[PDB]
């Protein structure tokens, strides 16, 4: 009775994932015993298991980090079953990813090892990434080797050893850098519709070949600038392990006529061939504007070849597009013609809860001062979009650098990760930040 | 181990032709003799859709009963006379219940009747 | 034979009996590894016909007899001195049918079938669009009786006021130029698609060019019904539902909607007993497909979208 459903993570933890109470009841869990998880491509995990009521009886929450040691999607189905085995290790060898620490110098373990694993009893096994947050990065670490072997729980007196180069990245260990559901925040009605509709085309592409059912194609994203349509559908892509491609409306409009159209067929011949495959289209209405925007000979010639390819595209190639716009009268009626941008979705402003989860988002990987109330910011960006919410992080982190560090530390060669995991941002700077 | 079985389905067992060839005219005679036929009340057409291997007789009366075809098909045939079936039309397949049920109240004007042992 | 949401053709390769026989209850069936091949002369039932059209029985039936002689008795006006039409304009909303009426016309009478497409045409240069129609009317009359079909016609010949350059207004010309020369020993019948008259240029209704017009509007709920009943033909409808219901809360919504709507019931469907219930593979079975069955829940979650 063990295999589950693997859905989204409410605890961000890295060693933690959830389930229902009733769920625990059936596999006699209890509030604490660490599981071992058993995934794709014989791969395993061992986590703590807590309860949630807002978790699905027959599925199981965990976080992309765990999902992405078992090569896991959301979606699969994975098998739990107890680990009361696991021991209090003895030594434990680390080794970071050359690419997450990049330009960092200096020790990384009291820098991040040390806070990660602190009184936390975090189990882990041996060749599991985990991910550290902290000096305004985020450092993915490999578990090379636990003594007691594979698997063992890092008490206090447990040893720690970063000993030696970073190792590079297997093509198959996507990063953690990379964008994912956990990184948009305050668009949850619109994300899930959005999972929803490519699920199957995306998920069970040998279904659409059995069956006479049409999938969607197109799907429009409506919203002002910087509301997260192109992280929602670069997000959905990784997340459902799809292809993505990229067209940028005015990449495409400042090509010379001719080349603008064959750069478009480029565009959806490249994603047909890696179907599943999800074609994005950025800043659409800058492409295809009609019916008052201009028949300015070669306007319209692209509009007409886009449309042409809409309609040339067929379930068989396992392929969705996305366009991005700021309202429907920006783009031109045909494209929302039935066969074409059939669905669309509406991803405005966030709200008070919204802009709160985004600022919660944008601050992860800096250290926070205890007198920064996130929820007092929230409580007063009310128009702001997660653009503008984003960019007023990180005017708060340059002044806190500003502040502290590029005065006292007018010296070079600092770039130590040490300085950078001392350096807080102030509820001030965040005052300053606004005042701008 | 020798070839040519046929295959032991659940559909209900056969009857085939117990009567000799010479047998089989004589039950037609009683079926087309033994029951009345009054010219003056209008008639109708029956065609009985056997499953003695698709086996057709026609005929009839004016006003008659359902229960008279199951005895016109005893009549023109023994074997049947101790074989369950039901009767029918096909293509809304309607099962003729209610035995006594009048061919007027049936629709079953001019109308194929099929056989099928239960 | 429909059902696992699609149709499966079977050709009777023997019959016992020899000719002909009827498969009763005892019948042998024999249906041996192997999937035949399709001949010449054997059309596919999934090909458009008629009866993938709902909603539309007068229009559809003034566009029968207006076709009738010219394209099923071609030999007529070779000796007669009558004229039969050239052009006919259908007008209604997107999603109406119109592509699908005249691709049913087509095939319902064995006539060759050339596309034109408004987007297609445009998206060209200039003169290679006018080739491309030219060609369009050439390869149809080579292959009479045709019906030639310009899909958004509007997108070529847009009203008198919507000119915008030596290249717009230099393919509509090309378009009548195309529609004058058309002569009737060719049997050519050229439909057209449209939103409405307005849309597009007074020009193209001269008497000899798309003299008849067909309205083929949004359906009502009697119509609605029909095509509800068409797009859920190759399904498993749960007995719970009620798609006269469902054509009722449909007002508005045009051919391609319900085809759509259905779509994702099934698609809803198949998301629900899929997900879960390990149904999933590099290949269906036929049997999972033919057990799952929409539910009245479906539609009024599609509805709800
Ligand atoms: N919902 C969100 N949650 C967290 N951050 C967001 C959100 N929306 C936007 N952002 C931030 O602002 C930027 C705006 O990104 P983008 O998707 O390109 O905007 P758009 O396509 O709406 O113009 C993002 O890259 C991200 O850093
Ligand atoms: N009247 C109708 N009856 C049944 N199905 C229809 C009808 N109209 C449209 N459809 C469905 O929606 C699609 C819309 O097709 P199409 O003919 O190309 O629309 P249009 O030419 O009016 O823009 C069809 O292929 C069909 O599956």
């Amino acid at each position: 009775p063990n295999r589950l459903i693997v859905d989204e993570a409410i605890n961000e933890d890295n060693s933690v994932v959830s389930l229902s109470q009733p769920k625990m009841d059936e596999l006699q869990l209890f509030r604490g015993d660490t599981v071992l998880l058993k995934g794709k491509k014989r791969r395993e995990a061992v986590c703590i298991v807590l309860s949630d009521d807002t978790c699905s009886d027959e599925k199981i929450r965990m976080n992309r980090v765990v999902r992405n040691n078992l090569r896991v999607r959301l979606g699969d189905v994975i098998s739990i079953q107890p680990c009361p085995d696991v021991k209090y290790g003895k030594r434990i060898h680390v080794l970071p990813i050359d690419d997450t620490v990049e330009g960092i110098t200096g020790n990384l373990f009291e820098v991040y090892l040390k806070p990660y694993f602190l009184e936390a009893y975090r189990p882990i096994r041996k060749g599991d990434i985990f991910l550290v947050r902290g000096g305004m990065r985020a450092v993915e670490f490999k578990v090379v080797e636990t003594d007691p072997s594979p698997y063992c729980i890092v008490a206090p007196d447990t040893v720690i050893h970063c000993e030696g180069e970073p190792i590079k990245r297997e093509d198959e260990e996507e990063s953690l850098n990379e964008v994912g559901y956990d990184d948009v925040g305050g668009c949850r009605k619109q994300l899930a519709q959005i999972k929803e509709m490519v699920e199957l085309p995306l998920r069970h592409p040998a279904l659409f070949k059995a069956i006479g059912v049409k999938p969607p194609r197109g799907i429009l994203l409506y919203g002002p600038p910087g509301t997260g349509k192109t992280l929602i559908a670069r997000a959905v892509a990784n997340e459902t392990g799809a292809f993505f491609f990229l067209i940028n409306g005015p990449e495409i409009m400042s090509k010379l006529a001719g080349e603008s159209e064959s750069n478009l067929r480029k565009a959806f011949e490249e994603a047909e061939k890696n179907a599943p495959a999800i074609i994005f289209i950025d800043e659409l209405d800058a492409i295809a504007p009609k019916r008052e925007k201009t028949h300015g000979e070669v306007e319209r010639r692209i509009v007409s070849q886009l449309l042409t390819l809409m309609d040339g595209l067929k379930q068989r190639a396992h392929v969705i597009v996305m366009a991005a716009t700021n309202r429907p009268n920006s783009i031109d009626p045909a494209l929302r013609r039935f066969g074409r941008f059939d669905r669309e979705v509406d991803i405005g402003i966030p709200d008070a809860t919204g802009r709160l989860e985004i600022l919660q988002i944008h601050t992860k990987n800096m250290k926070l001062a205890d007198d920064v109330d996130l929820e007092q910011v929230a409580n007063e960006t009310h128009g702001h979009v997660g653009a503008d919410l984003a960019a007023l992080c990180s005017e708060a982190a340059l002044q806190a650098i500003r502040k502290k560090m590029d005065l006292i530390d007018l010296e070079d060669e600092t770039i130590d990760a040490e300085v950078m995991n001392s350096l807080a941002v102030t509820m001030d700077d965040f005052r300053w930040a606004l005042s701008q | 181990f020798t070839g040519e079985g046929q295959k032991l389905g659940s559909t209900a067992p056969q009857v085939l032709n117990t009567s000799s060839p010479a047998q089989q005219a004589e039950n037609e005679a009683k079926a087309s003799s033994s029951i009345l036929i009054n010219e003056a009340e209008p008639t109708t057409n029956i065609q009985i859709r056997l499953a003695d291997g698709g086996r057709l007789v026609q005929k009839f009366n004016h006003s008659h009963r359902i229960s008279d075809i199951r005895l016109f098909i005893v009549d023109a045939r023994p074997a049947m006379a101790a074989t369950s079936f039901v009767l029918m039309t096909t293509f809304p397949n309607k099962e003729l219940a209610d035995e006594n049920q009048t061919l007027k109240e049936a629709n079953l004007l001019n109308a194929v009747i099929v056989q099928r042992l239960t």
